[PDB]
């Protein structure tokens, strides 16, 4: 492939449609649902899994292809989260308190990220462009930041001191920090219980799609203050009982794989690409 | 340029009556034309080509006739006259392309080369015999000052020209109003786009204008007239009148009203045409004026009224549009046209050989800035030049 | 604008970060390539080489003929750093876009000063032409990968002879294709020219160019035009 | 031409007359909707513009064939000719630009407007038959550039919407299951009658003898005749090109002619 | 420009892009930053508009260029809001029960109005087009309002009894009024505390940009009920801290401003253009 | 129409004059009287706007059209004055104690203004050019200057230490201050009741006359010592009695109003170039 | 033959190609430096990209003059040539597509089906002279 | 035709010009960069602006040669013309102007007014050899 992805690739206007590939792209496909542990409480039964995976059946997917993940919640999700399928729906709950931190899950696992390992104790660290982030995971990342000047002394801060730093980040499990671009920065973040990484958004991640359950349209999986933009992957829905959650996916399934594209699952499950 | 173009044909008359086993009955005026041909050109030295890099050729002709007691003409007879026929299209190309290639501001229907100056002289009007096509035809009506015109298919009579004039505008060019228009060749589309869609206009009406003024006057001219303009249809992005930021054009195409054609002349309403579509006749003109109007639909249906509220911001432009071809036209003067080569031979022969740039016609034998600027100088020269590459065309 | 106490070290501020740029690298590069096929009796198969005679400037180590030439001429860019060329030299017109930047900008510190005069000179029309001039016949290469070969008189086109090119533009002094092949078919067909004008047009003659330009010639205004938009960092 | 085809129409022989794009299309822009209701929001039909050598035709369904028996949804457009054409060029081409950007369009009867917002699908199953006396003279089946119709007087064009069974997110965004339907599936098809020969005189791009003749009746303000409708409007002449009309109109089309030989 | 305004502008839609060679009042634009009380103090620090002005210097704004002008809340920035600079960029924090006072700041602000002044004790008053509203703002405004009808007797109100009258607004800061066009309303409001005047809205404004801080998408900045237009101009982010909002609106000032157009500053500060 | 874009207009020589539109514009417009307090207390009469508004009326004014306004003095005026009016005329009394003050009044209102914010606290300042001013306006305005040098060190003066600072105002309401253009200047106000703008004085203000009601010419609204310009709509009348003043003010109203013309910045052509 | 006969830059209205058989066209997409708020709405920095910029160009042959035959709009000889072989059901032979494709004909436009075709189409026009 | 036959640059008295069909006369109002103090008083930095600075430029064609009758100071056929018109009452006609008004004719100067004003000024000038 690689000799052959910068070449040209030329089809012409009438090439007859193919049947469709549904049927052939469910049998030989794995769907991951990604529903938090209210949903199972509320359920209260001890074979829902086994009687969705008939239903996927009834639906085309072949018996053992179906599988569920539960999460406890949004927070505790957002630290490493893990796509194992070839689809990953996640049925996220909504909350108007969590709304950032709905949007930064959202983020994460709407796109392909390309991140590096930062060493905040060794060197000063800037964003280059409105690609780059740092993603902040684990168990509380609190982060402040100091932004320095061309003669490396801080502004509104001194570098010694860190009880003069910005802090940006408090008891957070998922923190996508956005400083100004091309400003050196020397960061506090609680290495402990922190992993802080520099970042860049290659694209969209088209075979995640997140299903929010409740609310508004909230999520805003893009830094930039101008666009907020609704892809075919964020999906919403208004709802009572889980059950009924569970019955629309299951029958809409068609409809959320087709909002989503294969190939784009990586060898890894990770959220994001890491490299040294 | 009659003497040219008597060479010429009398070379092709050559080329397809003097045929293998033909009576001579058929060629006997041809031959007697050849041979006054051949008789008048002997004896008489012709230089060609001195201008760029078209090179110095000398002539002479020192050619016998033909013969004019047989029956049918033969193999003998034909290898006979084919060589004197090679030369002297060689000839006459050659005296073409050099006149081709030459301009004057003083007479440019004058002669210009030594060679086609001295084929000027009275001795050669011997040679001079039928002027039956269209060019040479005019050529000699307009010599005598005759009323007399070319006909042309999809006459090239618009310099191109796109651009648009907004009536109504801001520097944030959300609420615009104003025409688009291409006009081109034989075309011209125009459309006029209201972003508010006339909803504080007088009536719910608003008045577009487009006037254009054709360089010279086309006579008994064939026009197919269209309700849209498909160039201005779909989502643009211009740039502003000063070039300082661009601006966006989104749309959505309402037939015209009161759509009204006026061809004038002079200022006088020749031709009038109202709500018309399809052909129509347009028997003498110099400007082609199009009044059209964007009156908002008393009734819409629920997307329709979606498509424009009440104020801004306006996200779909209310366009009508116009599209005029001129199928076919009577023009006194020479112009360029989708059917014949004339310009394109010329600007052939002129490119081929580097012809330093003139003071008459512009650099490179731009149509555009030909028919921009068509004076009574170039006009002249044009027809000259036009006629030279007719005649040549008859052979090469 | 000499903001006193940076005067007293500007040139040899630039020049520090000046010998340390890609095209000080390029220069060495090239001194080092040929003083060691000079000291090479036998050390010289390392030498690709397309021209009759094994030549550091014709060496082609990283259309066959299309790359053959581009790699050519990417080492000829130091025929002009090299006091090798008759024409008039991008590098001069790349020179004088900075010197008219450098004086108009507003925002040009003695501290930027410095590597910004470097990636000019590395990033100021990174895709330039070369011709060379031989008995009537003219060779012209491209960093993009375009070679032709045409007369002089009349410019016709000719079959690309490599390896007459790489000979003739080891030696010879080469030309910067400033009016390049393509503009100089175009003025010779629209604005048809004398045989002096063609003459110094060749050989870069900047009389002949700022003649054009006052007469507001399109074509060689489209050609400058298109230099000076190219030379941008 | 024109007297040799007057001196054959004397003798009661076979006559022609060759054309570069005949006018032989009155100018009629109409659609035909198959499913409506007041609202227009989910509609079914063809549009087409027919004007001189040129037909243009759009079937758009704004359900995109979502519910239809197979997810094809089939569109025809018949042209009947009012003079038989024979040994006929066409250039027959997909899609129809005309009816291929958002416009707003008239009801059938004026009372309200409705909002077309094409997407242009390829067409589907092509079909153009060239039809004379009822018969199939000539057949194209997915065949587009020049085609030959030998002998015809009528054109029908059938063509499909087929709905794409695979669909990218973004293709499938437009698509939906139900309404509403923001983006309309539509498939064009473009035939231009570049030259063609017809026994009976028509007007032409190439030719001047309408434009002759209209300049000639309208220079000397000559009133309108009982034969000829008002202006020599070609649309209405052609709409309605009777026996009376066909000899009218070859007489002053040769007398045109031979006054151009001269002027 | 006066005589020049109904001229036609042509323009050719090959002209090469430029840039004006026009001399501008001010040298440079001027950039302001309207942010709560409470952005102020959650920040807690004193040099942070020292901090954001280096950093807009980064972003390429001259130093002296940007300004930042406190307000407490929403209602109290609605009195007669000014806006000083060239650019103005309003950080509206979302309060879900301020729904209708957000949405009435955003509609003055985000506005042209044309307004007139209303002796509600002399005359009654109507409201001629769909663009005519009566915008009344103060300490505390209450307006009350009686409908005439053809003959000037007050429909369900007694026009000597304020007590049958109308209720449409009770203690607002800002409110804008729309009643039936064409009809002629008795009005009391409280005078005393509140200016009520006759507006008319020209048009979007161009300069002035509200940055929606938390929430959903609840602005209506048009009276009509079937429109709720979400111009470039208000934008919506998710928050936890506001420090990564003002990093946030640095970092994408360039987008923002690109959102907005200059020369609709008006001469005066003030929100509404006012004729007596 | 065409509103961000200053069109050429061609006009012949010889066109003709069209009817006189003093009547037109009596009639479609308003006009404003600024008086003292003073001239009320003389006066004493409670009913004398009614009497002016008759007079004005016989003078074709429709009644309502004229206004009054009262102001306790200069000082006080020119706490920012709000000339609303279509016409605005201020009848300005003349004390010789005063001159500078009634100067940079005539100043203020006489001429158009574009002003921008001053952040004392965090910016230095200059004056770019011979327009630029800084007008401060307040209970009390009490500025001192400290100029800069290229080095950001005061020349003659401190930046930490204000006593060295040069006051050049000292309890203003109103006072323009022009400084030695292109030098860096430390500015030490009384922001608590006084705020300070950087303007630029664009040009004339068309429709405000100011009538100077006792002593000489004194007033001066330009900077540059070299001219000291007398506008037409700078009048002067010399004055024993009130009632007096006000019947020589409607008697000759038309000559008033004819020295004046519409606000330019005010009506619709200025539309996108500042306001309205 | 990969020569460069004629070149036109940045030229629209009506252009000259006097020897040439192939055509190279190139346009460049620029994005605009200075962008109206609707305009900078639609090119967002990342994706989505919901407006996507497009460049055209339309190239329209009127007339020309080739050493060989070819079907064009005025004449009518490979319509004749069409209909005489449809009329009489002529079976596919060695040389022509079935049906007399042109746009076969002219994709595969051998020496062999040049010399065929002009004799045809010559025989078409002497035929025309009388039908 | 829009190129520039003739050039003159702070060319004052007789110049020629060959031959030409429009003019354009540029000129600058330039700021006296030094001034005496009478002359800084009448320019001051900023309004009222008493006095108006003024350049000018006068261009007077002495003679000339044109391909088409025009009228001139010295000959009398437009006199002669429009005298026999205006002596019998001659109803306007569809070409001049309804006055023989110069100005309204060389305006709108079509080529069918072109040929009847030269055929009117041939027969006024033949009628003036005698009358
Ligand atoms: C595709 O669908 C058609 C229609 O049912 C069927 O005949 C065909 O076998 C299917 N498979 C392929 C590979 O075309
Ligand atoms: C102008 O004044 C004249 C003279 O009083 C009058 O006849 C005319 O009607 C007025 N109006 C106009 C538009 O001329
Ligand atoms: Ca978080
Ligand atoms: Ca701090
Ligand atoms: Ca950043
Ligand atoms: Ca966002
Ligand atoms: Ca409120
Ligand atoms: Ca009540
Ligand atoms: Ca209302
Ligand atoms: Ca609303
Ligand atoms: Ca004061
Ligand atoms: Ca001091
Ligand atoms: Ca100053
Ligand atoms: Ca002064
Ligand atoms: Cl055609
Ligand atoms: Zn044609
Ligand atoms: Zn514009
Ligand atoms: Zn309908």
């Amino acid at each position: 492939q690689n000799y052959g992805i910068n070449l040209p690739i030329t089809g012409s206007m009438d090439t007859a449609y193919a049947n469709s590939t549904q049927e052939e792209t469910f049998l030989t496909s794995t769907l991951c649902l990604y529903y938090p542990t209210e949903a199972a409480t509320e359920i209260n039964d001890n074979s829902w899994k086994d009687t969705l995976s008939q239903l996927f059946l009834t639906k085309g997917w072949p018996t053992g292809s179906v599988y569920f993940k539960e999460y406890t919640d949004i927070a505790s999700f957002s630290v490493d989260p893990q796509l194992y399928c070839d689809y990953n729906v996640v049925l996220m709950k909504y909350d108007a308190t969590l709304q950032l931190d709905m949007s930064e899950l959202a983020d994460l696992i709407l796109n392909e990220w390309l991140c590096n390992p930062m060493d905040i104790t060794l060197y000063y660290y800037q964003q280059t462009d409105e690609a780059n982030k740092w993603i902040s995971m684990g168990s509380s990342c609190t982060i402040k930041v100091c932004p320095l000047n061309t003669q490396t002394l801080g502004i509104g801060c001194l570098t010694t001191d860190t009880a003069t730093f910005e802090e940006v980040a408090t008891a957070e499990k998922l923190v996508i920090t956005d400083v100004v671009d091309g400003v050196n920065h020397k960061l506090d973040v609680t290495t402990a219980t922190c992993t802080i990484r520099n970042c860049k958004k290659l694209g969209p991640r088209e075979n995640v799609a997140v299903i929010q359950v409740g609310g508004s349209d909230v999520l805003d999986i893009t830094a930039d203050p101008t666009t907020a933009p609704q892809t075919e992957r964020m999906m919403r829905i208004n709802w009572k009982k889980w059950w009924q959650v569970f019955y629309t996916v299951v029958d809409y399934v068609n409809q959320i794989i087709q909002a989503m594209s294969k190939r784009s699952r990586s060898l890894n499950s990770a959220a994001f690409y890491y490299r040294i | 340029m009659d003497v040219l173009y008597s060479l010429s044909k009398t070379l092709k008359d050559a080329r397809d009556k003097i045929v293998e086993g033909t009576l001579y009955s058929n060629v006997s005026d041809l031959i007697q034309q050849f041979n006054q041909m051949i008789i008048t050109m002997n004896g008489n030295e012709f230089q060609t080509g001195g201008i760029g890099n078209l090179p110095i050729r000398n002539w002479n002709f020192d050619f016998g006739l033909l013969g004019t007691t047989l029956l049918n003409l033969d193999a003998n007879y034909v290898e006979t006259a084919r060589n004197t026929i090679d030369y002297f299209v060689d000839f006459v190309d050659n005296v073409c392309m050099d006149e081709m290639v030459r301009e004057s501001q003083r007479n440019g229907i004058a002669p210009q080369s030594d060679s086609l100056r001295k084929l000027s002289g009275i001795k050669f009007k011997r040679i001079n015999f039928d002027n039956s096509s269209e060019y040479i035809e005019n050529w000699n009506l307009q010599n005598r000052r005759q009323r007399t015109g070319f006909t042309f298919h999809k006459p090239n009579i618009f310099p191109y020209s796109a651009s648009f004039t907004l009536n109504r505008s801001q520097p944030a060019h959300d609420n615009l109003m104003g025409t688009m228009w291409l006009n081109a060749g034989s075309e011209i589309q125009v459309a006029g786009f209201d972003y508010s869609c006339a909803i504080n206009a007088p009536a719910n009406i608003q008045q577009f204008e487009h006037i254009v003024q054709l360089r010279r006057v086309l006579t008994t001219a064939t026009i197919t007239l269209l309700p849209d303009a498909e160039r201005f249809s779909f989502p643009r992005v211009i740039n502003s009148a000063d070039g300082a930021t661009t601006w966006y054009f989104n749309p959505v195409i309402l037939r015209p009203n009161n759509v009204e054609v006026e061809f004038l002349l002079n200022g006088q309403i020749i031709n009038t045409y109202q709500a018309r579509f399809g052909t129509i006749i347009a028997r003498n003109f110099d400007t082609i004026r199009l009044s059209f109007q964007l009156m908002r639909p008393p009734n819409m249906t629920p997307a329709v009224a979606a498509l424009f509220p009440n104020a801004q911001p306006f996200e779909h432009h209310a366009t009508v549009g116009l599209t005029l071809r001129i199928e076919s036209a009577v023009c006194e003067s020479v112009l360029a046209d989708a059917s014949k080569t004339m310009l394109a031979n010329v600007t052939s022969v002129r490119q081929e050989y580097a012809i330093p740039v003139g003071p008459v016609f512009p650099p490179g034998m731009n149509w555009t800035d030909l028919i921009t600027n068509y004076s009574p100088s170039r006009e002249d020269n044009l027809q000259r030049v036009f006629t030279v590459a007719s005649i040549r065309s008859m052979l090469v | 604008k000499s903001t006193i106490d940076a005067a007293k070290s500007m040139a040899t501020s630039v020049m520090k970060k000046f010998k340390k740029s890609g095209l000080a690298n390029s220069v060495s590069t090239l001194t080092d390539s040929l003083s060691d096929a000079a000291s090479s009796i036998s050390r010289g198969a390392s030498i690709r080489s397309v021209g009759s005679s094994a030549s550091a400037w014709t060496d082609v180590s990283t259309s066959s003929i299309s790359t053959q030439t581009s790699t050519i001429s990417r080492r000829l860019r130091l025929k002009e750093m090299a006091t090798q060329t008759e024409g008039m030299n991008f590098d001069d017109i790349s020179a004088a876009v900075l010197k008219t930047k450098i004086d108009r900008s507003t925002q040009i510190s003695p501290n930027t000063l410095p590597d910004i005069v470097t990636e000019a000179s590395e990033k100021f029309i990174p895709n330039r032409a070369y011709r060379v001039i031989n008995n009537d016949e003219v060779f012209e290469a491209g960093t993009d990968g375009r070679f032709f070969a045409y007369r002089v008189e009349t410019f016709d086109e000719i079959p690309f002879d490599v390896q007459k090119f790489a000979d003739l533009v080891t030696d010879s002094p080469v030309i910067s294709a400033i009016i390049d092949f393509k503009t100089l078919k175009n003025l010779n067909d629209n604005y048809g020219i004398s045989r002096q004008q063609a003459f110094n047009l060749l050989r870069s003659d900047p009389r002949v160019l700022r003649e054009f330009i006052n007469q507001d010639n399109p074509i060689i205004r489209n050609r400058i035009e298109q230099l000076i938009m190219q030379c941008r960092l």
